[PDB]
């Protein structure tokens, strides 16, 4: 993964176009996703 | 006797615009009203109306070319109906304003 660049990924079939940064969201485990109003993810957990 | 009578008055201008808040009602409920426009504008994305989902991507990354046009034709039509809706009533409020 390349980060802070503009990139299309796909994680897990989850794709998308964006810049992926390294982020502040302490969430627990089992969750993965974040979620805005409009239910797009906003944050995600690297599989590997 | 007037200039006291003019400056207690402002003075108590002041204190009440100090202490009452629901004052400015005029200015906050058109705040309010266009970001609750906003804010149905865009929970509108997560309608599905009638397609088998309501993001866009999964319906592109799923299904092949020549069946993808039903599910697309139907959220176009969904989120033109909304955006249409939202126009014409910024419209309204703007001549009110
Ligand atoms: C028209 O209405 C005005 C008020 O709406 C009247 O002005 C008031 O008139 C009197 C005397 O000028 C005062 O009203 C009361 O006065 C007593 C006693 O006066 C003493 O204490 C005050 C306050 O420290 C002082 O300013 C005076 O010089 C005296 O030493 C006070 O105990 C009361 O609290 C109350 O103030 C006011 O001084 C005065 N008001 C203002 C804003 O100047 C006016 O008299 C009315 N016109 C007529 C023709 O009656
Ligand atoms: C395949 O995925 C696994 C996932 O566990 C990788 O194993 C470790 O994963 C942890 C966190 O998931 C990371 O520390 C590293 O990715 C892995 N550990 C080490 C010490 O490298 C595994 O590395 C992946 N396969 C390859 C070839 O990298």
């Amino acid at each position: 993964l390349v980060k802070n660049k503009c990139v299309n990924f796909n994680f897990n079939g989850l794709t998308g176009t964006g810049v992926l940064t390294e982020s502040n969201k302490k969430f627990l485990p089992f969750q993965q996703f974040g979620r805005d109003i409009a239910d797009t993810t906003d944050a995600v957990r690297d599989p590997q | 006797l007037i200039a006291n009578q003019f400056n207690s008055a402002i003075g108590k201008i002041q204190d009440s615009l100090s202490s009452t808040a629901s004052a400015l009602g005029k200015l906050q409920d058109v705040v309010n009203q266009n970001a609750q426009a906003l804010n149905t504008l865009v929970k509108q994305l997560s309608s599905n109306f009638g397609a088998i989902s309501s993001v866009l991507n999964d319906i592109l990354s799923r299904l092949d070319p020549p069946e993808a046009e039903v599910q697309i034709d139907r959220l176009i039509t969904g989120r033109l109906q909304s955006l249409q809706t939202y126009v014409t009533q910024q419209l309204i409020r703007a001549a009110e304003i």
